[PDB]
């Protein structure tokens, strides 16, 4: 799950 | 932008949540990646009603709108991140396209509404987790 | 429905003005048929910053949105009514289409946000008050 | 104008  | 606002809550990837989030919690869902907070305005969203499987979200790293078709919602599991361990994540729907650090939060619309809001990608696939189903937001 | 929320503002056909809205005067305008009163909560609608004359308004008496062409915002005398004497109405933009009592507020649209109201009709138009030069709503 |  991303959020970079 | 990054958050769906309905009535009187936000919607955020939790992942991404802030200390106000936190502060303002009213539900949230590691294994969907989603958290939802009270906020003081009311939202201008609306959350689609429908089983749509095409749509148009926002990619953040582009700054453009993108049409997208994408499955219906599914248990996958995802790789280990500085976000979670590896783990079944419920409520993801994928679709082939473009994505990078920082997109996640970028929002999945419809004809009806607010369908869902990026979480994953990786190997060609965006992940939009779901948020159809939480009709206590509307 | 019947009026456009901007920031903290109600915009709504001067003649159809409430109680409430004279409590809460910003702004009138007679020669326009136009009233803006301040609200509490924050509106979701965006003014159209542009010049098209091509767009989509709702039809209270059909239940139904219409796509619409009509002129750029004129002077145009309109007839007596219960509403005003015979007068110049300005920023008045003519458009063929259906009305019937109770048209007035439906709300005019195009891809930038929102362009007017109607506030006029009559011999087969539709007389919308154009709105986009109120640069101060948004 | 309208308001009917
Ligand atoms: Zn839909
Ligand atoms: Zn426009």
């Amino acid at each position: 799950t991303l959020g970079k | 932008s990054g958050a769906i606002y309905v009535g009187n809550f936000r919607v955020v990837n939790r992942h991404l949540a802030t200390h106000n989030d936190w502060a303002n919690l009213v539900w949230e869902d590691s294994s969907r990646d989603l958290l939802v907070s009270s906020t003081t305005a009311q939202g201008c969203d609306t959350i689609a009603r429908c089983n749509c499987q095409t749509g148009v979200y926002y990619c953040n790293s582009r700054r453009k709108h993108y049409p997208v078709s994408f499955s219906k919602p599914s248990l996958i599991y995802v790789e280990a991140s500085e976000y979670y361990p590896a783990r079944y994540q419920s409520h993801l729907m994928l679709a082939q396209g473009h994505s990078e650090p920082g997109d996640a939060g970028g929002i999945l619309r419809c004809q009806h509404g607010v369908v869902g809001i990026v979480s994953t990608g990786g190997n060609g696939l965006v992940g939009f987790a779901d948020v159809r189903d939480l009709l206590w937001l509307d």
